[PDB]
C-alpha cells in the first residue's frame, strides 16, 4: 500500500505546476485590468474637463443647465 | 470477478492484528487522495475550456507586457518648396524612421517601404496609391498651394483581430477598436442593466434611443420595435465592424517653408507570430495531454500492485481459517474433536445428495415417546386421507 | 419510476396552489353576494318608509 | 456492485410526497400513543445531535454517481437518470421543507464544503446534461433540480449563519469554492443558443444574481 | 506518510481556494469597469444631445469632435 | 399517460363484488403500471454477490480445507522443537524499510 501511495505523491508535482500556470494567467488579467482602468480614467477626465469648458462658455432652461452643472461639477456623471 | 465483499478486514483480524487499522485508514487515505486528483482533472478540463472560449476576448489579446508584438515607427511629412518669387516647387515627402537604436542610412531597414501595408496620401496634386525604397518623394507642378490628407493604413494582417467600429458604436460601447467578441459581449451586458430584456421567450429585446442609431440606414428609428435579439446579433457583423484600420492627418505643403525632414512627429506601430503561439488555450491543453500521458504511464504499475494486494488478501483469509481451526481445537480438544467429526460426515451426506433422519437415532423407542405430539397428528392425517 | 415521481411532486404543488385560488374565489362570491344583498337591503327598508 | 441502494432513494422519494402523516412523521423524526413516546426517545439517542439528518442527506448524495459519470459520456446518465432524478427530488424536499430552531451545527455549510465538493459535481453534471440534448425525458427536470439545489444550499447556509451567528468569516469561505458559481461567459453562451430552455437560463441567471450579491456583501 | 500526505493536501487546497477567490475578484472588477464605462458614455452622449439647443458652436463642436474619437495609451518598447 | 392519483383510489377501481371516465382512466392506469412494475425476464438476475453463492462448492472446498489442514496437524511427524519459525518480514519489505528509513531525514 505504501508503494502504491508513493507513486501518486510523486505524481502530484505536475498538478502543483499547473497552479503556477494559473497564477501567470491571473497576473496577466490583472495587467489587463490595470491598463483598461488607466485608459478609462484619462478619457473620463478629459471628457468631463471639456464638458466644464463647454458649461463655462455657454454662459425651464436655467434650472436645467444648472442641474447639469450640479451633475458634472463633481464626477457623479457615472450615476 | 470483481467481488466487493473481500475488500473489508471487518473485525476478527483487526482485533487480533492492530496494524490492519493502520492498513485500512491507509487505504481510505488513498481514496481521498485520488479523488483530489479527480477534482483536479475536472478542474483542468474546465480552465482550458474556459480559455479557448475566451481566446477571442481582449482579456488575452491587448495585454502582452512580456513582449508585445508591436514596434513603433515615426514618419516625417516633409515639404521642400523653393524657386518662387518671395515655378512653385512641390517636393513633398514622407520619411519613415524605425524607433530603435537604428540610423537613417541603415541598409535593409524596416521602413515604411519594406513594411507598410498601404500609405494612401490623398492629395487635392494627383492622388497616389501604395501597392503591396528610401522614401516617398512626390513632386508635381502648380502655383498656389496644395493640401493633402495623409492616410496611413497599418499592417492589416489577418492575425491582428483588433478591428475598428462604427462612429456610433464607439459612443455607446466605449471602445474605439477591438475584437468582434467585445462587440457581441458589451451590448449583451448593456442590455441586462437597463431591463431591455423582455418576455412573451428570452429572444425579444426592447430597442433604445442609443440603439435606434445603431441601424440608422435600416430605418428602425421610425418605429420603436421590440424585436428579437437574433436581428441584433445579425446586425453587428459587417454593418459596423471591420474597417481596415486607417489613420488620418490633415496638412498642406507650404510655398515658402523650407523642410520638414526633422521637425514633425507621428505615431504608428506594428514579430506578430509570437503572442498567438504561446497562448494559454494551447499550452494548457499541452500540459493536460502531458499529465494524461503520465497518468496512462503510471496506471499499469498500479494495476500490477493491486493484483498482488488481492493475492495477499486471499492468503490472509486462508490463513485466518486455519488459525481459527487450530485455535478452537487447542482450546477444547474433545468438543472441537466432536464438532470436527459431526460436521464431516454431515458434510458428506449433503454432498452425496442423501437426506433424512439419523438412522441410529430413530431406531430406538424413546424417540417415539418424546415425539408423541407430532405422531398423533401425522397418524390421523395419513389414516383419514387413507394412506396407512 | 422517475416520471411518476416527478408527477407525484407536480400534483402536490398544483393542489396547494388551487386552495388559495379557491379561497380567493369563494370569498369573491360571498362578499359580492353580501354586497349584492346589501345592495338589495339598501332599497328594502327604503320603500317601506 | 449492486443496485440495491437505488431502491431506497425511491422509497424516500415517494414517501416524502404527502404532507399528511408521512412528512409530519419525517419532520418530527429528523428535527427532534403513550408508550411509543418513550420508545422513540429511546431509539433516537441510541442512534449515534442531528446525526440522522446529515446521515440521510449524505447517503442521498451517495447513489448520485458524480465521480463515475464525470470520470469517463451519455450512456451512464441515460442509464442512471431515474435514480439521479429521485435522489435530487428527495434532497430538494429535505432542504426546502425540513431544514427551516434547535440546531447547533451548520449542516448546509458542512455539506457544501465537505472536501468532496458536491456542488462543483452538480454544476459539472448540469454542464454535461446541457451539452448532450442540445448537441432522454427527465433531463430538463434534472438540470433545474441541480441548479435549484445549489441555490437553496447557498441561501440556507447564509440563513443558518444569520440565525446561529458564530462563524462570521463564511462569505469568504462560500465564495472560495473552486468550481461553484458559473462564470458570465457560459451564461452569455446560454443566452444565445436557441436550443436551451427558459427556466434553465432563469435558474442560471438567478444563481449569477446570487453570485453578485455574495461579492457585494463580502466587503 | 499520512502526515506528509495531509500536509501537501492542505497546502494544495489552500492554493485552490486562493486562486478561486482571486479569479472571482477579477471577474467582478472587470464587469464593474464595463458597467461604469457604459454609464459614463451614455450620460455624456445624452447631455451633449440635450445641450446643443459664435463661441458655443466652437466649444460644442470641440467636445463632440473629442467624443467622436476616444483615445488609448502609448504602449511600446524602449528604443534608446 | 402518467395517469393520476385519483385513478389509484378505491372508488374508481374494482373490488370483490359478491362509467366511461372510470373505464377510460383504468385503461391508462393498467397500461402505465404494467410497463413500469413488470419484472426483468432476462439476465442480470445475479443482483449481487450473495445470491449466486454456491453452498455445494463452498462445502466441498471446506471439506478439502479441513482434511488437508488436519493432515498438516497430525501426520506431519516433525517435533515441536524442530518446527522452524517463519520470517516476520520479506526480502522486499526489509529493503523498503531500509530505503524509507534512509530517506526519513528529509
Amino acid at each position: 500500500q505504501m508503494e502504491k501511495l508513493d507513486a501518486k505523491l510523486n505524481h502530484l508535482k505536475k498538478l502543483e505546476k499547473f497552479m503556477e500556470l494559473e497564477r501567470k494567467t491571473l497576473e496577466r488579467q490583472q495587467e489587463n485590468l490595470l491598463i483598461q482602468r488607466l485608459n478609462f480614467n484619462q478619457n473620463s477626465s478629459k471628457i468631463v474637463n471639456v464638458l466644464s469648458k463647454c458649461l463655462n462658455l455657454i454662459s425651464e432652461i436655467r434650472s436645467q443647465i444648472d442641474h447639469f452643472k450640479s451633475m458634472l461639477s463633481k464626477p457623479e456623471t457615472l450615476s | 470477478h470483481s467481488h466487493p465483499s473481500d475488500m473489508v478486514i471487518p473485525d476478527h483480524l483487526a482485533e487480533l492484528i492492530p496494524e490492519l487499522y493502520s492498513f485500512q485508514q491507509l487505504v481510505d487515505s488513498e481514496k481521498r487522495l485520488d479523488h483530489f486528483i479527480h477534482l483536479r482533472n475536472l478542474h483542468m478540463k474546465r480552465m482550458v475550456a474556459q480559455w479557448e472560449r475566451s481566446k477571442l476576448s481582449q482579456e488575452f489579446l491587448y495585454p502582452h507586457l512580456n513582449f508585445p508584438n508591436v514596434k513603433f515607427l515615426r514618419i516625417f511629412i516633409s515639404n521642400v518648396s523653393e524657386n518662387q518669387p518671395w515655378n512653385a516647387t512641390w517636393t513633398m515627402r514622407i520619411e519613415g524612421r524605425l524607433l530603435d537604436n537604428v540610423q537613417a542610412n541603415d541598409p535593409a531597414r524596416e521602413k515604411f517601404s519594406s513594411f507598410i501595408e498601404s500609405i494612401v496620401v490623398d492629395f487635392k496634386l494627383e492622388s497616389v496609391k501604395w501597392q503591396y525604397f528610401d522614401g516617398l518623394d512626390i513632386k508635381r507642378v502648380g502655383s498656389e498651394n496644395v493640401e493633402c490628407t495623409i492616410s496611413i493604413l497599418r499592417k492589416s494582417s489577418p492575425e491582428e483581430p483588433f478591428m475598428s467600429y462604427s462612429p456610433q458604436l464607439t459612443a455607446i460601447i466605449g471602445l474605439k477598436s477591438g475584437t468582434s467578441h467585445d462587440a457581441i459581449f458589451s451590448i449583451y451586458k448593456y442590455i441586462h442593466l437597463n431591463e431591455l430584456l423582455t418576455n412573451d421567450q428570452v429572444s425579444i429585446v426592447k430597442l433604445d434611443t442609443q440603439l435606434i442609431t445603431l441601424l440608422p440606414s435600416s430605418l428602425k428609428e421610425s418605429s420603436p420595435d421590440t424585436m428579437k435579439l437574433t436581428d441584433l446579433l445579425s446586425l453587428i457583423n459587417s454593418t459596423h465592424l471591420l474597417p481596415l484600420q486607417p489613420i488620418e492627418i490633415d496638412y498642406t505643403v507650404r510655398v515658402d517653408k523650407a523642410s520638414t525632414y526633422g521637425e514633425l512627429v507621428l505615431d504608428i506601430e506594428v514579430a506578430l507570430k509570437f503572442n498567438n503561439t504561446q497562448r494559454e488555450s494551447q499550452i494548457g491543453a499541452a500540459e493536460l495531454n502531458e499529465n494524461a500521458r503520465e497518468l496512462e504511464q503510471i496506471k499499469p504499475k498500479i494495476a500490477l500492485q493491486d493484483k498482488e494486494i488481492t493475492s495477499v488478501l486471499s492468503n490472509l483469509h486462508e490463513s485466518n481459517k486455519r488459525y481459527r481451526f487450530f485455535k478452537k481445537i487447542s482450546e477444547d480438544p474433545v468438543k472441537a474433536l466432536n464438532e470436527c467429526i459431526a460436521s464431516t460426515s454431515n458434510a458428506l451426506k449433503v454432498l452425496s445428495g442423501d437426506e433424512g433422519y439419523n438412522e441410529d437415532m430413530v431406531r430406538r423407542a424413546n424417540f417415539y415417546k418424546e415425539n408423541e405430539a407430532m405422531l398423533r397428528e401425522n397418524i390421523e392425517v395419513i389414516l383419514s386421507n387413507g394412506r396407512m | 419510476d422517475a416520471l411518476l415521481t416527478n408527477q407525484l411532486y407536480k400534483n402536490h404543488e398544483l393542489l396547494k396552489l388551487e386552495r388559495k385560488k379557491t379561497e380567493a374565489v369563494a370569498r369573491l362570491k360571498s362578499m359580492n353576494k353580501s354586497a349584492i344583498n346589501q345592495y338589495n337591503r339598501r332599497q328594502d327598508k327604503k320603500n317601506k318608509r | 456492485w449492486g443496485k440495491y441502494q437505488t431502491f431506497g432513494v425511491d422509497i424516500l422519494a415517494k414517501l416524502f410526497s404527502l404532507e399528511k402523516p408521512n412528512l409530519n412523521y419525517f419532520k418530527s423524526i429528523l428535527l427532534n400513543n403513550h408508550k411509543d413516546k418513550k420508545l422513540l426517545r429511546r431509539l433516537l439517542n441510541l442512534y449515534n445531535r442531528h446525526n440522522l439528518l446529515n446521515d440521510v442527506v449524505s447517503f442521498l448524495f451517495s447513489a448520485i454517481p458524480l465521480q463515475q459519470v464525470l470520470s469517463q459520456p451519455s450512456l451512464l446518465i441515460d442509464q442512471f437518470s431515474p435514480v439521479i432524478s429521485q435522489s435530487l427530488t428527495s434532497i430538494l424536499v429535505i432542504v426546502q421543507k425540513i431544514l427551516p430552531f434547535n440546531f447547533n451545527k451548520n449542516l448546509p455549510f458542512v455539506w457544501l464544503s465537505s472536501e468532496e465538493n458536491i456542488g462543483s459535481g452538480l454544476l459539472k453534471l448540469s454542464e454535461i446534461i446541457l451539452n448532450i440534448n442540445n448537441s432522454k425525458v427527465l433531463l430538463p427536470s434534472i438540470n433545474i433540480s441541480c441548479v435549484q439545489l445549489i441555490k437553496c444550499l447557498v441561501e440556507k447556509s447564509i440563513c443558518f449563519e444569520n440565525c446561529l451567528n458564530n462563524d462570521p468569516e463564511i462569505l469568504k469561505k462560500i465564495a472560495s469554492i473552486p468550481n461553484l458559481f458559473p462564470t458570465d461567459l457560459e451564461i452569455f453562451q446560454l443566452f444565445t443558443n436557441p436550443s436551451v430552455d427558459i427556466q434553465i437560463i432563469n435558474q442560471y441567471q438567478l444563481l449569477y444574481n446570487l453570485k453578485n450579491d455574495i461579492l457585494t456583501n463580502l466587503e | 506518510q499520512m502526515e506528509k500526505l495531509d500536509a501537501k493536501l492542505n497546502h494544495l487546497k489552500k492554493l485552490e481556494k486562493f486562486m478561486e477567490l482571486e479569479r472571482k475578484t477579477l471577474e467582478r472588477q472587470q464587469e464593474n469597469l464595463l458597467i461604469q464605462r457604459l454609464n459614463f458614455n451614455q450620460n455624456s452622449s445624452k447631455i451633449v444631445n440635450v445641450l446643443s439647443k459664435e463661441e458655443i458652436r466652437s466649444q460644442i463642436d470641440h467636445f463632440k469632435s473629442m467624443l467622436s474619437k476616444p483615445e488609448t495609451l502609448s504602449i511600446g518598447k524602449n528604443p534608446f | 399517460n402518467i395517469p393520476s392519483l385519483t385513478s389509484f383510489a378505491e372508488e374508481n377501481n374494482y373490488q370483490y363484488g359478491y362509467t366511461y371516465a372510470q373505464q377510460q382512466l383504468n385503461k391508462q392506469r393498467q397500461d402505465f403500471e404494467r410497463v413500469r412494475l413488470r419484472p426483468e425476464q432476462l439476465s442480470n438476475i445475479i443482483h449481487d454477490e450473495s445470491d449466486t453463492i454456491s453452498f455445494r462448492s463452498n462445502l466441498l472446498k471446506n471439506f478439502i480445507s479441513s482434511n488437508d489442514a488436519f493432515n498438516m496437524l497430525s501426520l506431519t511427524t516433525v517435533p515441536c522443537d524442530r518446527i522452524e519459525k517463519s520470517r516476520l518480514f520479506s526480502e522486499k519489505t526489509i529493503r523498503y524499510l531500509m530505503q524509507k528509513q534512509h530517506e526519513m531525514k528529509t
